[PDB]
């Protein structure tokens, strides 16, 4: 979760709404195991 | 250092290939030395031997202790599943639970924890035992992977899932399966709930279910696009290899009812022993 | 003169003058988790006096037709003291235990209790009696708290396993002519180095009268049984807001 | 590092470029929450748009530490302080700061 | 490049990019009590991660006519977290603190806050106005909790002592053109090595606007002030049931 | 060791008998070196000296720093009590509280904690200052000891209590009093309550009262069984010796009202400075 | 904005313990990721 610690303070002439981009990765103690099929791609219709 | 209080197992293993020898002994008369009187309240077993209770001879015995080792006790293939394709569209998705047959279930539930590799054998025939030339495909679906929805599903492309193609007139297929739990051992008994939250009566099925033992789905099919006219009956057998076991338990004296709980028939409690009439007459 | 014993840990002391030995379960003393077995990377907390101390629960009454009682660990202590607060504010916990059961009577009473520790004590039901219902035990039965629950069928231990081979587990007896207490020291036993204190119970303590209580009329008929327990090497990790269950 | 889709709303599905950034604005009350999401990389949700959350789907089990980086794309003249918390399992989203 | 700072203790981290130095009050870091200064003989508990971590309180709103706020220590944390549970189950407590006050605004705002630590901040009253009543401050005034209270007469600090020489105490400024945070590290200061956490307050934190807040119409008018604190070497002794006050 | 994380002041004193010398300096022109620009937000005082702001000469000064040491600042006898025997039965029990006279109270409340030995002087006369041949007895009653209830009470036997017998025509009596707190210092400010319990509005007098400063009762009498016809006026003076002080505080700018609280008259707040008309005209 | 990933670790953000872990990196090597037979063609002679 992300909370407001203080306010988003702005002067006259600058916009009152901004945006944040979140990026994610893994550390150097990260591993994976038991290689399997993914569930993101599918094939109901024939390709070409 | 200004602060002085911040400065700060019983038994071992031995190789015993044979049973113990008996030494010769004679009579013994005296006071103070009583090896026959014990105290069972301490929780310890009796340490009295042959030579302290009777007069013995010398016996050099070479009876081996190899067969009662738990590697030899468990390395026998037993039935874990029977899968049938009369399920009329040519495929079965079977959720892997190996506690459905009482003979291997009672052997494994002698211990609380177990860590082993397995070897699975697939004996397939017709429901009357006859064999036909027919191609089949067995696929292991790990948890999270897409399971097949029909006989011609895309999941049978098996690009990463391990799959075996076999014929019914072939010898039975054998594969080796490693230890694949997220924990350090399989547990046949899990005293608790898997998730947090309130535990109401409608969610009482969650009690005792460990997700560290749930291994996925085993899928079978007939390979072709069209319907096969043959009925299938697949029997799965499992050998247990490279085994380690912890914490022995009482063996079950009641017949099993369900695959996931220790529930027992309460109107017919079986006594562990065979009854007799009088305590003085055998 | 080994019938006398004194157990001192924290700010608590138990003295007994009529005792057997101390049972150390599977020959292992409780320990903290070493670096080779650990997996979680955050530093754990070890309070070391406020949690490693003797805790006394409620008291049962041994009657002439009692079936037996059981407790679940560490469910008995999740609402008691500073141990109960560390178990609610943290996600992971790890500790051993020292269990002490007290029951005294006169030299004209008789009876014997079996005090045993059974890890992963999963309970079953009678399946509706006829065996056709897939019934499950309620939440007050599987985790009864510091009060404990009564056994319904003690001959099968409410799990389909016989009482007669419960002595394959670490156990002691309280024989009323011999001793008045039983002491078992239990290490941490799990397939994981840390676990949840609200979701998982490591072991159960069973106190069953194998030989029933008997006395003549005129003697004291109120024979109570008290359980006193102590965590030994309690560790806690995964700090977050307080969760009760 | 690849972009996390924290703003994965049902109203964003026809303008899907807005799922890559979530807003921050001038508040009237104090201690409000801006966003909340799970730290599960293999579950359906914001982690599906990452190359880590896509390569996790080819495996069954994972282990190790993760990292989330937040980059502020406002003006030079804008100031502010945020509290980014990670809660271990046991409860739902916390009710207040 | 000493304007950037990072304070990491426990499982918490504060980053700032517009800072002054860190003030260490009276040149002394917090410590545990040594054997020469101790008097109580029981072993104290040191939780060391679950209590030594940053705690964020409620947030104030700096208006154009604000008088000032104060908090009392360790009264702000006696109901918060594992620190609030150790302070209720134990009779004696000892710890230092790391106080961090945050207030950011734009480059077109102006104002200055004085952030000071005053040990043994005893409050007075206006004595009925005329000076004839022997009035005493209520319990919600002397110990306002984690919310804090407002100063009524900040020129005399509600105690008859002037604001102009409050800088003889360990202090920092938050000047809006220069920095947005202030950090003071406070050791344990008492005439006794341990004391009660519910009966005695060691110091008070005062945040007073000396130069008032000012901006033109159209800029952001909601300028908040947040206080984040951390115990440093927290010890607890004298374990007994939980006492709230 | 199997577990690796279980393995685990700024300034000093100097003797400065005199004030600091001034070195000679010349002009300085350059960039980067600016000793006159400071940052008051850091909480630190300014470190700019004479030689970095102006051109100075050499001054070897021998001005001593002995008089501003806190031993010399406090070793002066000031009034702490005035006790009168017009209290018409020939004895007074006075509860020891030395915060009743503003001159010594403002000096001691510069610091938070103080640890010292004392020296008490008893200047006694008639209410108009005349002296008569009259025998008196001063007794120190520690907390817990029985205090006298009349002029002929049993408590005046002083078998363990320290007592002084003196005459009015004598020189004033002097005694030495040690440091007798149960804590390590006296505190003039105690932020809290002495006891536990609920803190209701009827018990708001308890706020700020430290029992570590309560030292008992000082009792005086005329010695004889019969009533004396002379009125008594006793003035007590206290010197502070062997002193240590901690944590300086702001000095009070409001007149005192009561002996036990920092209460101030809220309708007349005194400004610390003397006012003027314009900021540009002195 | 530099195009580089974050180099912050566990020990610089929180207080950590010592963990000696022996989790292997063999299965995510691209030889093990690709050495699995997958379907590439279905040819029919009606
Ligand atoms: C083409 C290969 C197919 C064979 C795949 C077999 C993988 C499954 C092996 C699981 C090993 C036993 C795991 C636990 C089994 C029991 O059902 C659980 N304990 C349930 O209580
Ligand atoms: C015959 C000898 C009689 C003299 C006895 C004098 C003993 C009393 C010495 C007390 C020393 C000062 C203790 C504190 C004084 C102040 O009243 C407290 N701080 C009250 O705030």
């Amino acid at each position: 979760t992300i909370w407001y610690q203080t306010n988003y303070v702005v002067p006259i002439g600058a916009p009152t709404t901004a945006y944040i981009v979140a990026l994610a990765a893994a550390q150097d103690n990260f591993t994976m195991k038991l290689c399997k099929d993914t569930e993101d791609i599918e094939q109901t219709a024939n390709i070409q | 250092d200004p602060i002085a209080d911040m400065i700060d197992s019983l038994t071992a293993l031995q190789v015993l290939p044979t049973a113990a020898n008996t030494e010769a002994s004679s009579h013994r008369l005296g006071t103070g030395v009583v090896p026959a009187l014990q105290a069972a309240e301490t929780g310890a077993s009796s340490n009295a031997s042959d030579k302290n209770l009777i007069e013995t001879r010398c016996v050099l015995n070479h009876h081996s202790t190899q067969e009662t080792a738990i590697g030899n006790f468990f390395s026998r293939a037993g039935l874990v599943s029977i899968i049938t394709m009369p399920n009329t569209d040519g495929y079965v998705n079977w959720d892997i639970d190996l506690m459905g047959y009482a003979q291997l279930r009672r052997k494994c539930e002698l211990f609380t924890y177990m860590r082993f590799d397995a070897e699975f054998t697939f004996v397939v025939a017709k429901p009357n035992g006859v064999l036909v030339p027919q191609l089949l495909q067995y696929m292991y679906v790990p948890p999270g992977a897409p399971k097949p929805t029909s006989r011609d599903s895309f999941a049978w492309q098996t690009a990463t899932n391990p799959s075996v193609f076999v014929k019914m007139t072939d010898p039975p297929a054998q594969v080796s399966v490693p230890f694949m739990s997220p924990a350090s051992a399989y547990q046949w008994f899990y005293d608790g709930y898997p998730t947090f939250g309130e535990h109401l009566q409608a969610n009482d099925l969650d009690y005792g279910q460990c997700p560290n033992n749930m291994m996925g789905t085993f899928s079978i099919r007939t390979v072709g696009t069209e319907k096969s006219p043959h009925s299938i009956t697949l029997r799965v057998y499992m050998r247990i290899k490279h085994v380690r076991a912890w914490i022995p338990r009482p063996l079950r004296n009641q017949p099993y009812l369900f695959k996931t709980n220790p529930n027992y028939k309460g109107n017919d409690i079986k006594c562990t022993s065979t009854s007799r009439d009088k305590i003085t007459t055998l | 003169s080994d019938r006398v014993a004194q157990l001192t840990i924290g700010n608590s002391t138990i003295t007994t003058q009529e005792a057997a030995n101390i049972v150390i379960a599977y020959g292992e003393w409780p320990e903290y988790c070493p670096d080779t077995d650990a997996t979680a990377v955050d530093k754990p907390t070890r309070p070391d006096v406020s949690v490693n101390r003797f805790f006394t629960l409620d008291t049962k009454s041994w009657a002439k037709d009692s079936k037996g009682w059981y407790w679940k660990f560490p469910d008995v202590l999740t609402e008691v003291g500073v141990f109960g607060q560390n178990a609610q504010f943290h996600y992971l916990y790890r500790s051993g235990f020292c269990v002490h059961v007290q029951c005294n009577a006169s030299k004209f009473h008789q009876g014997a209790l079996l005090v045993a520790v059974l890890p992963e004590y999963v309970l079953g039901t009678i399946a509706g009696g006829t065996g056709n219902e897939n019934s499950h035990p309620p939440y007050a039965t599987t985790q009864p708290g510091q009060v404990g629950a009564v056994l319904t069928h003690p001959y099968v231990l409410d799990a389909g396993i016989p009482l007669s081979q419960l002595t394959v587990c670490p156990h002691q007896w309280i024989n009323l002519r011999t001793n008045n207490c039983a002491t078992i020291i239990v290490p941490y036993m799990n397939t994981v180095p840390f676990d949840s204190a609200l979701n998982h119970c490591n072991f159960g303590l069973l106190v069953i009268p194998v030989v029933p209580l008997d006395f003549n009329a005129g003697a004291t008929s109120e024979i109570p049984i008290t359980v006193t327990i102590a965590p030994m090497c309690a560790e806690f990790a995964g700090l977050r807001q307080a969760v009760k269950q | 590092e690849t972009i996390l889709e924290v703003n994965n709303l049902k109203t964003n599905e026809t303008t899907p470029m807005q799922r890559l950034c979530f807003p921050v604005s001038v508040q009237s009350k104090t201690g409000e929450l801006c966003a909340a999401f799970r730290a599960d990389p293999g579950r359906d949700g914001p982690w599906q748009s990452t190359i880590l959350g896509q390569l996790c789907r080819y495996y069954t089990q994972w282990s190790g530490s993760l990292e989330v980086t937040f980059m502020f794309a406002g003006s030079f003249m804008a100031t502010g302080k945020m509290l980014i918390a990670y809660t271990p399992p046991g409860g739902n989203v916390p009710a207040d700061r």
